[PDB]
RNA sequence: CUCCUCAUGGUCAGACUAUGUAGGGAAUUUUUGGAAU
């Protein structure tokens, strides 16, 4: 029962991988780990990866800054 | 400085304004509100066949672009808010002239 | 927007729908609420009688004078 | 005209459309004409005339009317206060200005106003150049 | 007007003993006259 | 905390690449600089449509809003 | 101070590209995000990226019964909203 | 086709003259006046210094426009004088175009001789320091003594009504007097120009009054200065103080001065402070001098002004250093440089290269295809490396070459009196050894955006860096190859003490030549 | 900034429905002014038949300004 | 705060329709509603786009998404006409 | 022109209202767009 930024912050130091679901767009998902955040949720994402789920192929970006308006919702896996 | 000063300069100014949704319309604006609502009269409105209107009220953020008139003064009219900035802003031996 | 008030308006909303009604008040937000407001779509066809309703100022586009106040 | 009178019967308020056409006209022509001749009595008093004909008031009717934000109940306390118009124009204090005024609200709005009315600390230093030129 | 009281002072032209500073009344009563 | 402020003031100087929400626009160049809100400058420019390189734009400006992400290359 | 750190911040930043466009009155074309782009002058912008454009040549492309064609037309005085722009590109 | 619309006007037979014209072109109107190929010459208001004779003459209005003023304001009759002495027959004519207000005033003082009188009781503080830092007038007394030689005083007798003197008689003229040099004196006491003392009385100066006097800035400028400049102050500020001064009065504006000073704002390095008033003659010095330091292309208007500054400045900005020394800020060394951009023309920070007269964006590539950083660089460079870099006429090949040659190498080495024994409190002596490369034959300072003619000079400077302190200065002229300098500095508290010292060159940019040294006082 | 009244809502389990046609079910856990919800026992609801338990125990963070509308499945 | 968002506000313990920008349509009794137009509602029928109707006991919708309510006719009355 | 903020003068027990050389109306619930096809 804890305030999201905090979640954000407990993926932070566990270092979990994290895939995050875009704005209006099921068709691709971003995955990595949460390296940073700041206040306006745009996160540096280290090792993410490109998921278009249309048996899912990904295409490796490595770090990535993640601007947080597209942020629709964020997970571990 | 603000553009949307620049659009409240324009009243009775005959314009065509092209809309984000693609609409067109061409009337003379009454006012701009700061928002960069147009208030404009004698309006022909073309939806994307025009359809004339006394009095049409537009919200700001709906305005994709408007077309002014060719003759109109832009060197002029961009430089106010500077001067209405400075004017907000704002000893023997002074008259270095004589007799 | 002052002088628009009781008068008969019509709203064109974002989708496209027209709605027309009297404007009693706005706000900064040019939120509106329009009393025995009704609803046409296609132009009479599709026309429904609404009521009394407030409107967003994010989804309205325009408004024009429809008629006199009651 | 100057203290604003409009009429029923209209054969004289015709001949009042006359002279606010004409009116300032005239003043102001007789105005320039004593200030080339160069007399004192009658050139001040016909600056405040045409002062009347144009703004349509006149002098003990108070210069807050000319304003076209300032309200109708103040300017007719301040007509029937029977204050100098000077002592109106020292006072500073907002607050202490509606006081004056006697009614609390509008008082910052007067005291703006007055900030937005001419005032004019001046000074002169004459001196002669020679015998005949004064400088 | 009050007999011991104190005034400031200045240079300046004197006006009129009937003048339109000195009659204000008459205005209010002249407009009065009309009414309104 | 490694902010994306710090990180992208890191990766000023550098060859990157801007992937737009449309995807119909990725910007592959020297980034310049970027400011408060994040507008991106990027300099020597090409414009990737579909993963294949449309041209060469050269000294360009992207609207902030438009960005989903930035990546280094 | 800070109207002075604005200014500058501006100066340095990626509004550089259309204040170099003003000063030197030089063309930028700008992809628009109803997919037209707008080839001028600079002539006045703002924070929002509203701007007022001169000698407009705005350029779109259309669809018909066969091969696609693009379209033109010439806008001499146009002020654009600061939503629409998608980019601002700067060239020789 | 120089003065770029001189052309279309003089085609038809009436010819422009404007001070800040191209020369040549000047020339070739004034011939076609002569020869008659002109009958009709357009002359503005500065240039009746030159005197071209002519038949008739016309005078087309009688007001200026200045906006210091903020409103036009009538020609002197000393400008109209000169303006009618051009025209003489086969009978003089002279149409002259005036006001009825202005009628009385002319046609008097025109026909019938001027008559004279005396402004120095506006000027009395700056002169009267002046006399006190010569130490003259020693006292009071002294001063007025020196009064009865002025010819304001004679003035002021013969129409003591024009003074503000009511009392005409001697016991009056001395009461008055002594009443106005009075006043002056708690002005520049206040001001920390001098001080006064009883034992007749007593009066020394500071180094206020020293530096103002010598330069001859006036009092409210160097009040002025004394109020703004403080510690911690940047260069933007210390342009701005600069800019503040009553030195400028004499720069004119009309109206398209200022409007155009707004328009040029925008390609400017600076942005004047807020909290004064952007009309004021101050406001313009800013944007000149900005123009100075980037190469604006300026209106021919303007070049007129910024010469005009450009005759003000140097003094001002030797005061500005100077005033920082006395009051022991080691922010100097800024000072230093804007002085040193204000005898070149350019930035610091932006390009080293661009000091060497004549260079441009193109050429300064050359430099950077050939790695060049400093300019010491180009004094060890030959000369078939110089012809492939500028390809250009011989005049400014000329001027660059004496530019590298009078632009020394110099070395800064200095001999310590004894660095065992070191005193907290004492007068510590120090003995620097400067050399230069090659012996002067003159000092010449040569740049091309600054007409005026400049000697060479240099500022030894010592102070620690994170204090902000500057500990000593000198000014020092070196006409020989090698010398040395003895700097009598006291020395700061005991511990350890960090000793920078830079050799600055008031004219020559990126000349700084320092030796940081580190000494443990007692 | 005003704070939504979640109170209510707190440990309770909810249907959330979300932009783009998603459907999501969770605990209610965290909140903030920003409406952005973390939600515990996270389950996708996708197009079809399947739903997939995304965050048992690891819970999940919904973006305020994604969420379309929130039901109560409890009382 | 806005004149609308008062009578939002007075609009609450009745029976209110509520569109939002998916275009589904939600009647029952507005519990609550926020000064940011959230609004908490009771014993809802839903009528979808495609003709689809559902009842749910408590919602929920963010302000945002509201395109917009309509609220009973006794509001009608006052104090907004002034 | 409108809303907010601030300042203010007043009134009531924070709210309301007139005025303002004021600040403002691009980072999640409205006006600087996730729209485009």
């Amino acid at each position: 029962m804890v305030p999201p930024i905090n979640c954000i912050f407990n993926f932070l130091q566990q270092q979990t991988p994290v895939t995050i679901w875009l704005f209006e767009q099921i068709g691709i998902r971003i995955k990595g780990k949460i390296v940073g955040f700041d206040e306006f949720m745009n996160v540096v994402i280290d090792e993410a990866v490109e998921i278009p789920v249309n048996v899912e192929k990904g295409t490796p970006l490595g770090k990535i800054l993640l601007k947080g308006d597209n942020i629709t919702l964020i997970t571990s896996a | 400085m603000k553009l949307v000063n620049f659009l409240k300069k324009l009243r009775n100014e005959q314009v065509t304004i092209e809309l984000k949704n693609g609409t067109t319309v061409w009337g003379t604006l009454q006012s701009v509100s700061p928002q960069m609502n147009a208030i404009l009269t004698d309006v022909k409105l073309t939806l994307p066949n025009i359809a004339s209107l006394q009095y049409i009220n537009i919200r700001g953020n709906t305005i994709r672009q408007i077309i002014l008139p060719d003759s109109l003064n832009l060197d002029s009219l961009l430089v106010d808010q500077k001067q209405l900035n400075s004017l907000r802003r704002s000893a023997n031996k002074r008259p270095r002239r004589g007799l | 927007l002052a002088n628009l008030i009781d008068y008969k308006l019509r709203v064109l909303t974002q989708d496209g729908r027209v709605y027309i009604g009297q404007l009693m008040a706005f706000d900064k937000h040019m939120n509106l609420v329009l009393n025995e407001c009704i609803e046409e779509r296609v132009p009479k066809v599709e026309k429904r009688v609404l009521g009394l309703t407030i409107l967003r100022g994010e989804q309205i586009l325009s408004t024009v004078v429809e008629d006199k106040p009651l | 005209y100057f203290s604003q009178l409009k009429f029923e019967g209209f054969a004289l308020n015709s001949d009042i459309v006359f002279i606010h056409q004409n009116a300032g006209r005239l003043l102001r022509a007789m105005f320039e004409i004593c200030l080339k001749r160069g007399w004192g009595h009658p050139t001040r008093m016909l600056l405040n005339l045409c002062k009347s004909a144009t703004t349509k008031m006149w002098p003990t009717n108070c210069p807050l009317r000319q304003f076209k934000t300032c309200p109708v109940e103040v300017i007719k306390r301040l007509e029937a206060s029977t204050v100098p118009w000077g002592d109106y124009l020292q006072l500073e204090t907002p607050a202490e200005v509606g006081r004056a005024i006697r009614s609390e609200k509008y008082g910052k709005q007067v005291y703006d106003l007055l900030k937005r009315f001419p005032k004019m600390s001046v000074t002169c230093n004459a001196q002669p150049i020679t015998r005949s030129v004064m400088r | 007007f009050n007999q011991e009281g104190d005034y400031n002072f200045k240079y300046g032209i004197p006006l009129e003993f009937y003048n339109e500073m000195h009659r204000p009344v008459h205005f209010l009563q002249f407009s009065e006259l009309a009414g309104d | 905390p490694v902010n994306p402020k710090p990180f992208l003031k890191g990766l000023v100087n550098h060859r990157v690449g801007v992937k737009l929400k449309f995807n119909s626009t990725e910007y592959r160049g020297t980034l310049v600089s970027t400011d408060n809100y994040f507008n991106l400058q990027l300099n020597e420019a090409e414009e990737f449509v579909a993963g294949v390189s449309h041209g060469t734009l050269g000294e360009i400006f992207i609207r902030c809003n438009n960005v989903l992400y930035i990546r280094e290359l | 101070e800070l109207e002075e750190l604005e200014e500058f911040e501006f100066k340095h930043g990626p509004m550089s590209l259309i204040n170099d466009a003003m000063v030197t009155r030089t063309p930028v074309i700008i992809s628009l995000r109803n997919n037209h782009k707008i080839i001028a002058r600079v002539k006045a912008f703002d924070r929002h990226c509203n701007m007022v454009l001169e000698n407009v040549k705005e350029l779109w492309t259309e669809k018909k019964g066969k091969n696609v064609i693009n379209r033109e037309r010439f806008i001499s005085k146009l002020f654009l909203r600061g939503d629409s722009v998608i980019v601002v590109l700067k060239t020789p | 086709l120089t003065d770029g619309h001189l052309r279309a006007p003089l085609k038809h037979g009436v010819g422009i003259l404007y001070k800040g014209m191209a020369s040549n072109d000047e020339r070739i109107v004034k011939r076609l006046y002569e020869y008659g190929a002109v009958s009709v010459l357009l002359i503005s208001k500065d240039c009746s210094a030159f005197a071209c004779k002519t038949d008739e003459v016309i005078i087309l209005g009688t007001n200026l426009y200045d906006g210091a003023e903020h409103k036009y304001m009538p020609y002197t009759i000393n400008e109209l004088l000169e303006m009618v002495g051009l025209a003489s027959g086969m009978a003089g004519k002279v149409l002259i175009l005036t006001s009825h207000n202005m009628k009385a005033y002319y046609k008097k003082f025109l026909i019938e001789p001027l008559p004279t009188e005396s402004y120095l009781q506006y000027i009395i503080h700056d002169t009267l320091n002046n006399e006190i830092a010569n130490s003259i007038i020693q006292s009071k007394q002294d001063c007025v003594d020196w009064f009865t030689y002025s010819y304001f005083y004679r003035r002021i007798h013969v129409n003591p009504s024009y003074y503000g003197v009511r009392d005409t008689s001697p016991h009056g003229i001395s009461v008055f007097l002594s009443n106005l040099v009075e006043t002056c004196l708690n002005d520049l006491v206040e001001s920390s120009f001098i001080e006064i003392d009883d034992t007749t009385e007593i009066i020394s100066t500071l180094s206020n009054g020293l530096i103002a006097s010598h330069y001859g800035v006036s009092f409210f400028t160097i009040q002025s200065f004394v109020s703004s400049l403080s510690n911690t102050s940047t260069l933007k500020n210390m342009l701005y103080v600069l800019s503040t001064a009553v030195e400028f009065e004499s720069v004119p504006l009309r109206k398209g001065d200022r409007a155009l000073l707004v328009k040029l704002s925008k390609r400017l390095p600076l942005r004047f402070p807020e909290h004064t008033s952007s009309g004021s003659v101050s406001f313009k010095v800013f944007l000149l001098l900005q123009a100075y330091f980037s190469r604006l292309e300026l209106p021919v208007d303007f070049q007129n002004d910024l010469k005009d500054i450009l005759e003000k400045v140097v003094p001002l900005i030797n005061v500005v250093v100077d005033i920082l020394s006395a009051n022991g800020y080691l922010n100097a060394t800024t000072a230093m440089d804007l002085a040193q951009m204000l005898i070149q023309g350019v930035w610091d920070v932006d390009n080293p290269l661009r000091q060497i007269p004549h260079f441009n964006n193109k050429i300064l590539e050359k430099c950077k295809e050939i790695n060049v950083e400093t300019v010491y660089d180009i004094m060890a460079l030959e000369d078939e490396e110089r012809d492939e870099i500028l390809t250009l006429t011989d005049s400014q090949l000329a001027q660059v070459a004496a530019f590298v040659n009078n632009y020394p190498n110099v070395e800064l080495t200095y001999s310590l009196n004894n660095s065992d024994s070191l005193i907290s409190g004492v007068k510590q002596k120090i003995t620097i050894q400067l050399t230069r490369d090659v012996e002067p034959e003159n000092l010449q300072v040569t740049s091309e955006k600054y007409p005026f003619d400049k000697l060479e000079s240099w500022w030894l400077v010592l102070g620690e860096v994170s204090k902000k302190e500057l500990y000593a200065i000198k000014k020092v002229t070196l006409n020989k190859e090698t010398q040395q300098y003895e700097l009598e500095f006291d020395t700061p508290t005991s511990g350890k003490h960090n000793l920078t010292i830079w050799c600055v060159c008031d004219s020559y940019l990126d000349a700084d030549k320092e030796l940081s040294f580190e000494i443990n006082v007692k | 900034v005003s704070t939504p009244e979640l109170k209510k809502y707190m440990d309770k389990k909810i249907l959330l429905n979300i932009n783009g046609s998603r459907k999501v079910a969770g605990i209610l856990r965290g909140y903030d002014i920003f409406l952005n919800v973390v939600l515990d026992d996270a389950m996708e609801i996708n197009g079809e038949d399947p739903a997939n338990n995304h965050q048992l125990g690891l819970q999940t963070v919904i973006r305020g300004n994604s969420i379309i509308s929130l039901e109560a499945l409890d009382a | 705060n806005g004149i609308p968002v008062k009578l939002l506000n007075e609009a609450q313990g009745h029976i209110v329709s509520l569109e939002l920008t998916t275009g589904a349509t939600y009647r029952g009794k507005l519990v609550e509603s926020e000064d940011s137009m959230n609004v908490q509602l009771r014993d809802v029928i839903a009528t979808e786009p495609q003709g689809a109707v559902t009842h749910m006991d408590q919602i929920f919708v963010r302000g945002s998404q509201i395109k917009f309510i309509v609220v009973p006719d006794l509001l009608k009355n006052a104090p907004l006409f002034k």
